[PDB]
């Protein structure tokens, strides 16, 4: 778990 | 002249509406690959034509139930059995062998135990049936797969290996199909040399003829090489007359823009008396693409005058020419297959609908393929044509990962 | 005998590992479709080989800026210009024509207005240049597209029309490629008649030979028809020796199960002295599928003894045979293309991985295609093979709409 | 059916 | 890579 | 708008 927003996984 | 800008969608429906369907001919079934049937095909025999064993085992009487049985002999593949199975008897059977008279079920060898064989060990004599056979168990009755008088293939069927195999199965070895178009290709331009030539001052090699002929041959259609024709009306008219004589379809490239020595449109209209349906298309690449028909003695010839730019020539050949040829060889819906893919790269949109060769690749388990524009990836040939939408106020750019239409032009 | 059940994944990697890559030969570039280059290909010339106009317009001096110009003549496609453009002069140019000495930019005709032409109207004499040309504007410099000494195609390239066109462009008309496999097909069984025959008691027509030959021919490989061979060791050995003599690959169908007169495995091992790598595969259909190699004088022959059931024979031909042939003709990654599709119908899973011919269809704008099992849809030939997973405690059934793997076997 | 590529939907 | 069809994921 | 649950649209 992360409180930091992720990037779109496959792109 | 200058001809109106035709929308891409109007140009495309015009090609399909005005292209004819060729007449029929009888062919040998082994030549049926990619052909379209112009007749319904009927079975004249049952498949199977005799009751056939589904299994290696024994033909039995279900009413005997389990127990010990005398084996009266074997039903061999390709031989009508001459014995009747009586109560307490069985006959060996193999997969596809006929069921002898007297037997009404098959018991597979795994549901049996051998009691006694010959001294030589070449002959089974007595067997224990361990199960209660269901009536008709593991038998294909006469006509189970195909009935005599059944229609096995409909007119309009676009045949592959399995259809050829079905023709073989029912023994219909001669079939009515649509003819394939014969397609003549010529290059135009005083600047062009043959691929076999060393360069001379001011000249380049003709690549379009090779690329277009290969594109047509890839789809299975016969071709005629009309060579390189100079930028002059008389020569162009002579080449076009040879193409009309020898072929159903004539493809030219070059000489369709508004340049000083771009003469093809004048020759098609004034000299050849063809009907030019469009002479410019609002598309990128392929602005000067030209489509004409010529009716001679109730035969419609079709003429595609493609642009000279090699990239334009192959792209427009894929968009306009291949669907027309599909229609001419009898394919009921000649439209290309269009799939959804993800852009591998940001791209700027043009006011014109835009087309580019690409490679389609499916990644591990992601549902949609990636489209990588061709403009280790170099080990594979283009199998798609990116179909990019005209820009709008909303959209001036498409981003890597966005879902786009890709026309299938290749066969993995 | 009975041979161990080989996993589907082990069987498949075994075929690819043990199949050889054929040797090379020189071909004419026009025969290059589907071939794999066994050499790097180099340009010996620049493209363009002269500075070329991108446009119909005028070759100018950018330093002249806008204003009124004398037209000293025309640079014609296919002709080296003999004049030097001096200040206040221009020369007409067309797309692809050489830039004359003295000029350093092209201004397209739309950025000009004609001042004066000949009385005949056949000759432009004076023009107004309305724009300040950027230096080198609308000129393709020498070698812009291809440089002399550049590698334009790498060894390992699987060629389509565009690669043929590139060979034409650089004038490399003879190229080293891998050979195509020559593939011999025979049917086996005393029950089989030719497709041309009327039925006789106990007999059916041979369909596998037609279906398998058509399947191989569809991929572009030369074939040899070895006919129907009876269920007897001597005849089978004679047919197999003819196939080894005439071909790189031998495909049989029938006679591979554990039936009484199923003899192919004995003949391959004892008589022919081939190495059988697997004789049963845990798969549905295709349990008895057999793969063998035979090394003679440092040449590896490959033998596929497919099952007799027509559906099994075509399915196993698509899974095992076609990838092997792709490897033999030099394709670096011979694995088939696998896509994601949606099941059109609920299906029960088997303990074995299961395969079925289907048709792939893309619906309006839905991203994924539908797979409809073949077991108006009848107008199209199978283009996919459904790849269904082995059942588990979790999964005994798959539902309409679930995403499944489909192997591409057809070319839209 | 269109021979012209569509714009991405839900966007 | 597998020649055996996979089970549907996120399921 | 519906207070009644819908069915999956394309299936
Ligand atoms: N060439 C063929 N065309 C059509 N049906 C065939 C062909 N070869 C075999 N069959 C049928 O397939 C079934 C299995 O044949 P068989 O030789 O026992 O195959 P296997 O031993 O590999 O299972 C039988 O019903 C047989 O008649
Ligand atoms: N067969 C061909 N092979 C390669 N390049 C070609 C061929 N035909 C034309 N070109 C080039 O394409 C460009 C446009 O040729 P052109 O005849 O003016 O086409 P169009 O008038 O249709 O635009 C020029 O640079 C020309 O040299
Ligand atoms: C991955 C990177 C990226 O930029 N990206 C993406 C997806 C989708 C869009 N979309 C639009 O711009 C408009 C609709 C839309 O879906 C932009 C960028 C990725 O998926
Ligand atoms: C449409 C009808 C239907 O039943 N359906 C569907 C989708 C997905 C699933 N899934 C599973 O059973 C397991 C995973 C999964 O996605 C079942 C049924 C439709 O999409
Ligand atoms: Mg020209
Ligand atoms: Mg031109
Ligand atoms: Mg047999
Ligand atoms: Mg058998």
């Amino acid at each position: 778990f992360s409180i930091v927003g992720s990037l779109p996984r496959d792109c | 002249s200058p001809f109106p800008l035709t929308s891409m969608d109007k140009a495309f429906i015009t090609v399909l509406e005005m292209t004819p369907v060729l007449g029929t001919e009888i062919i040998n079934y082994r030549d049926g690959m990619g052909r379209v049937l112009a007749q319904d095909v009927y079975a004249k025999d049952n498949l199977p034509p005799f009751p056939a064993s589904v299994k290696d085992g024994y033909a039995v009487r279900a009413a005997d139930g389990p127990g010990d049985r005398f084996i009266i002999g074997e039903s061999q593949a390709g031989e009508q059995p001459t014995q009747t199975v009586m109560p307490g008897q069985v006959m060996r059977v193999t997969t596809g062998a006929p069921i002898p008279c007297g037997a009404d079920a098959v018991v597979q060898v795994e549901d049996t135990e051998l009691i006694r064989e010959s001294d030589d060990g070449t002959e089974e004599l007595e067997v224990r049936i361990l199960v209660q056979a269901r009536p008709g168990q593991d038998i294909r009755p006469i006509g189970h797969d195909i009935k005599r008088g059944e229609c096995v293939l409909a007119k309009g069927t676009h045949m592959g290996p399995s259809e050829i195999g079905l023709l073989a199965t029912v023994g219909v070895t001669e079939v009515e199909v649509n003819k394939f178009p014969v397609v003549a290709v010529m290059s135009t331009g005083n600047e062009l040399l043959n691929p076999e030539d060393d360069l001379l001052p001011g000249k380049i090699r003709d690549s379009n003829r090779s690329t277009l002929l290969a594109t047509i041959q890839e789809h299975g259609y016969p071709t005629i090489n009309l060579g390189i024709v100079g930028d002059n009306p008389d020569d162009l008219l002579n080449a076009l007359n040879e193409g009309i004589s020898r072929a159903d379809v004539i493809i030219t490239s070059g000489g369709v823009s508004m340049g000083e020595k771009d003469y093809l449109k004048q020759v098609l209209d004034i000299d050849l008396h063809a009907q030019i349906h469009f002479g410019r298309v609002f598309m990128k690449p392929g602005l000067p693409t030209t489509f004409a028909t010529l009716d001679i003695d109730g035969v419609r010839k079709i003429i595609f005058a493609l642009p000279g730019n090699p990239v334009s020539a192959v792209v427009t050949c894929n968009l306009f020419v291949v669907p027309a040829l599909r229609k001419m060889q009898g394919i009921l819906d000649p439209r290309p297959t269009i799939i959804k893919a993800r852009l591998s790269c940001d791209v700027k949109l043009d006011p014109r609908p835009e087309y580019h060769r690409c490679i389609l690749t499916w990644h591990h388990q992601e549902p949609l393929p990636w489209a990588q524009s061709t403009g280790l990836m170099s080990m594979r040939s283009a199998n798609g044509l990116l179909m990019l939408p005209p820009k709008t106020e909303q959209y001036v750019e498409l981003h890597k990962g966005e879902v786009v239409d890709v026309m299938v032009i290749g066969r993995l």
